[PDB]
């Protein structure tokens, strides 16, 4: 259906030695498809997705001098930001970046967002109308005020509208074999007895993409939140996302209960029991 | 801002059979961060880690793995340390989760 | 394709 593209810039300052290390990722949807780190040999933007490894050298040239240029301009902020916080040379202090764009079934644009952060807490963000800045603080106001008169939010909602969606759009195209395939979770359920009168049912879902899902246990055909577990979302590492919901029941008992799984790749939701 | 930790497999895990263990650690600021793979007590040396990404709320994640063989007899765990733990974490792998 | 003034 829906898709976006997304950066994350993450710039970590090193007062014992040296130049902040920088790290900068792409995503479209889930899949990772890019990806740069101060402290790789190569120096150079790299492909992580079969699908973008076909861009020309003029596309990875154009993408180093990007985020480098971000940096270095990372790095100045840093400095700022430490005055701005009246803090010391000593200390670790942390810029975090993320922008990127989001279109529908059609290709066309949904919303645009650039955000950023100081040592894990919101600084600056541009708004939903991409025209202003939401600055959380008095240092954040400092910057919103010079850049205000700078053109900056004009310049980030010439790129989220145009460049962004137009880029999001080609490699959805390019990638289309497994970018736009849904992979629908391999369910199944176990049972693991916790007392001789007592038993957990554990509800896998495994091997799906994307990595939205919602697993919910029901007991006679109504919600089930008591005595439950759900952990959180997490990757297989081949690209695919996992996660499990269960619940303690009483042994015996176990047909009253039915896990409901809902995801892109299901036509309709899925039910399980044991 | 304390790392969250799971252990797990790729795979269903099944004794003698080739795998990956995995160790997903999220919800952690700053994002400097120790983590190991144990086999019986002991870091197994290659490990691989995901390129560092963060949520909505800023807070990082990444993914720490390597191929492990399940057996009948040998333990593995994730050990954590970061800046917001006292001690280091060990989160012992049961392939039921 | 990434992309910016300082703070
Ligand atoms: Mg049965
Ligand atoms: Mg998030
Ligand atoms: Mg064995």
């Amino acid at each position: 259906g829906s898709h976006s593209m997304r950066y994350f810039y993450t710039s970590v300052s090193r007062p014992g030695r040296g130049e902040p290390r920088f790290i900068a990722v792409g995503y479209v949807d889930d899949t990772q498809f890019v990806r740069f780190d101060s402290d790789a040999a190569s120096q150079r933007m790299e492909p992580r997705a079969p699908w973008i490894e076909q861009e020309g050298p003029e596309y990875w040239d154009r993408n180093t001098r990007n985020v480098k240029a971000q940096s270095q301009t990372d790095r100045v902020d840093l400095g700022t930001l430490r005055g701005y916080y009246n803090q010391s040379e000593a200390g670790s202090h942390t810029i975090q970046m993320m922008y990127g764009c989001d279109v529908g079934s059609d290709g066309r644009f949904l919303r645009g967002y650039r955000q950023d952060a100081y040592d894990g807490k919101d600084y600056i963000a541009l708004k939903e109308d991409l025209r202003s800045w939401t600055a959380a603080d008095m240092a954040a106001q400092t910057t919103k005020h010079k850049w205000e008169a700078a053109h900056v939010a004009e310049q980030w909602r010439a790129y989220l509208e145009g460049t962004c969606v137009e880029w999001l759009r080609r490699y959805l195209e390019n990638g289309k074999e497994t970018l736009q395939r849904t992979d629908a979770p391999k369910t199944h359920m176990t049972h693991h007895a916790v007392s001789d009168h007592e038993a957990t049912l554990r509800c896998w879902a495994l091997s799906f993409y994307p990595a939205e899902i919602t697993l919910t246990w029901q007991r006679d055909g109504e919600d089930q939140t008591q005595d439950t577990e759900l952990v959180e979302t997490r990757p297989a590492g081949d690209g695919t996302f996992q996660k499990w919901v269960a619940v303690v029941v009483p042994s015996g008992q176990e047909q009253r209960y039915t896990c409901h799984v809902q995801h892109e790749g299901l036509p309709k939701p899925l039910t399980l029991r044991w | 801002r304390t790392p969250k930790i799971q252990v797990y497999s790729r795979h269903p895990a099944e004794n003698g059979k080739s795998n990956f263990l995995n160790c997903y650690v999220s919800g952690f600021h700053p994002s400097d961060i120790e983590v190991d793979l144990l086999k019986n007590g002991e870091r197994i040396e290659k490990v691989e880690h995901s390129d560092l990404s963060f949520s909505k709320d800023w807070s990082f994640y990444l993914l720490y793995y390597t191929e492990f063989t399940p057996t009948e007899k040998d333990e593995y765990a994730c050990r954590v340390n970061h800046v917001t733990l006292s001690q280091p974490k060990i989160v012992k792998w049961d392939r039921d989760m | 394709d990434a992309t910016a003034l300082v703070r």
